[PDB]
């Protein structure tokens, strides 16, 4: 597994790892399709916010008791801590896909996390629905066939990547279901 | 178990093969891939109020 | 008055009003609630008002994407990007102050001669300014398509016609 | 004159009358006005690359 993170991702303190030159050679040359990835990777970050507040809305559009009384998201805390957490989730997924594994996701950010929402009462639905609107967006994002903001890529096929991503998506659903 | 700290990795890319440099000095060195960097930290994901006033009030607009 | 200290300093500190210097604010400008909304309406989407005005001003005159084009190179784009942000944030101030003194003195006074000196192109410019203050006023009036922001209903039409007159000094001032 | 160092007026507004508040203690009271607050400072508009390269992309979609 690429251990180039690893430290900065236990010491969890803001301290930066930069990856440039032959470190960045190496990197490229460990996990596959490396350029592509790092593309595929930057589909999702250059696009973090709008995915995020697409799932969360959509989640919400399908089903608006969630923003009424007893709903999963009434109230702006709960809104803003569901925002947080699929953004987090993302940022997992995302750091999944530039690894190339999903230790960190799975350790970090899954495990205990179906207890925690079931001891707050976080509806299952309503979550399964946005890491699902999530996961597609991603695909179309990584893929260049999103109908607004696309990105700049040399031409060529990222089907691989794209699947990886869904993969990692799949692991959240998973452990939430 | 999961941490409780509500941090994630934050990844940045760098692609400045267009020559436009930032105001910092390298952080790291370029020798072999001129122009780019991959930059990892962990950051607490902040609450973010506007955004989930937004959500509030224009969930049913796509 | 708290804000022209920090404005005056300029160097990242803040100012902070609230409880009853805050009652007072909005009793110095005019509809200080509704005022506080129109900013918002501003605030709130400072960086699509900037990014649909530079796109917008770009789709309609792609040359200026062309090489010898004014936005050619991301560095120049970028910039542009800048300038109408910062524009738009001193429009955002001059609507919460009630006036436009900073805007002029800080931000417009000896703008045109910059450009002209850069060779910055006068209408694109031109095009920009406008549709900001286009997208301005829907978000204002809360007439925007795809992003609202929920208020109390009621008018706000003396409120965008501030703000469309601090567009106007904009123009003025590069014409 | 103008000036010349990319500094703007940076308006934060504040409306916590649900009473979730923030990490950091008040630094204004809100006394009379309870959630309320207008915060403004000068900062640089940093150049953001990301936004441009979009423009450069995307402009030709509304
Ligand atoms: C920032 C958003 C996007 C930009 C900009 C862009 O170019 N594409 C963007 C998003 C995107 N969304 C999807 C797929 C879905 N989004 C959904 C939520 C949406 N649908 C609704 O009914 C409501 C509420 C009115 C919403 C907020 C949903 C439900 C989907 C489909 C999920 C599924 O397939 O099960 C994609 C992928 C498809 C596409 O390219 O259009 C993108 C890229
Ligand atoms: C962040 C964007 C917006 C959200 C979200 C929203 O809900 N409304 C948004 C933007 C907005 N734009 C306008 C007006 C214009 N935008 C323009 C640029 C656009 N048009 C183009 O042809 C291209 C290139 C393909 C673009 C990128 C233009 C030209 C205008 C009209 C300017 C004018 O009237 O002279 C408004 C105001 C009108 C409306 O509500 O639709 C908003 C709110
Ligand atoms: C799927 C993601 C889309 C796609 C990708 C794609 N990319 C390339 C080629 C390159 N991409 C990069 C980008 C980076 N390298 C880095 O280290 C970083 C981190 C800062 C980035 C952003 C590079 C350097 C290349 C090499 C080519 C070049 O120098 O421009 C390809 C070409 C095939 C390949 O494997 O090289 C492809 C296909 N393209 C699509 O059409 C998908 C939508
Ligand atoms: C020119 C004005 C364009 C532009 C550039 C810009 N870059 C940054 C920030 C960073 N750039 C890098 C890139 C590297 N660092 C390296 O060591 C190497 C070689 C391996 C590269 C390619 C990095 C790491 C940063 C962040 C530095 C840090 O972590 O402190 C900025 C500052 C904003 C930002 O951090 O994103 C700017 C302005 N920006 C534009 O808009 C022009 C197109
Ligand atoms: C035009 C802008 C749209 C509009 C505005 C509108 N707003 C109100 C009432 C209030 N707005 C606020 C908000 C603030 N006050 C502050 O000091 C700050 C800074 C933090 C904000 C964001 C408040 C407190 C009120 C009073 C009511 C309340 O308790 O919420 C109205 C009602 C009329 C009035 O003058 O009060 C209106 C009409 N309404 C629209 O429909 C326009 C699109
Ligand atoms: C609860 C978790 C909800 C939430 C709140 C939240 N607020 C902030 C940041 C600030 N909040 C204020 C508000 C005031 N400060 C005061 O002194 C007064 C009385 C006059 C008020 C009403 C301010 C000023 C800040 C910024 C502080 C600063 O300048 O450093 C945050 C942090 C994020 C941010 O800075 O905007 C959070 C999380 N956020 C939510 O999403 C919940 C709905
Ligand atoms: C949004 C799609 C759904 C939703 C989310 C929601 N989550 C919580 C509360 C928590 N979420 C987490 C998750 C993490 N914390 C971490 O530190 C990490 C890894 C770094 C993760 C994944 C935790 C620990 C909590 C509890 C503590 C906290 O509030 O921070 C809430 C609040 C629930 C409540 O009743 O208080 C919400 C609303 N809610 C939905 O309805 C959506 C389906
Ligand atoms: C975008 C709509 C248009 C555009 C913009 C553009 N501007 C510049 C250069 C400058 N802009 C300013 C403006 C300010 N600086 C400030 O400090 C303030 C107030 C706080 C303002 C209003 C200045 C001083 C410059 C020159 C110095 C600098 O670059 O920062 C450029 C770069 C031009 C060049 O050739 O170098 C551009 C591209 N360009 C267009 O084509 C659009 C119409």
């Amino acid at each position: 597994m690429l251990d180039a993170f690893s430290k900065v991702i236990t010491s969890a303190d803001g301290k930066a790892a930069y990856v440039g030159g032959a470190d960045l050679q190496a990197l490229k040359k460990f996990v596959s399709d490396g350029n592509k990835r790092m593309d595929a990777v930057n589909a999702i970050v250059s696009n973090a916010s709008c995915i995020v507040s697409d799932a969360v809305s959509g989640m919400v559009c399908e089903n608006p008791a969630l923003i009424a009384p007893n709903g999963g998201v009434y109230s702006n805390r709960k809104m803003a801590a569901c925002l947080r957490d699929a953004e987090i989730i993302l940022r997992y997924v995302s750091y999944s896909l530039l690894s190339g594994d999903s230790s960190v996701l799975e350790d970090r950010c899954l495990n205990g996390l179906k207890e925690t929402y079931a001891s707050l009462g976080v509806p299952a639905a309503g979550n399964a629905r946005a890491v699902a609107i999530m996961k597609a967006t991603v695909n179309g994002f990584i893929n260049n066939t999103a109908q607004q903001k696309k990105l700049s890529t040399p031409a060529g096929d990222c089907s691989a990547l794209a699947s990886e991503a869904g993969g990692y998506f799949d692991k959240v659903s998973s452990a939430l279901a | 178990k999961m941490a409780t700290d509500s941090k994630a990795p934050l990844i940045e890319l760098f692609d400045e093969r267009d020559g436009c440099k930032g105001p910092a000095a390298n952080k790291a060195s370029d020798v072999g891939e001129p122009g780019l960097c991959v930059k990892v930290s962990m950051q607490k994901v902040a609450m973010n109020a506007a955004a989930a006033k937004s959500v509030a009030t224009n969930y049913m607009r796509k």
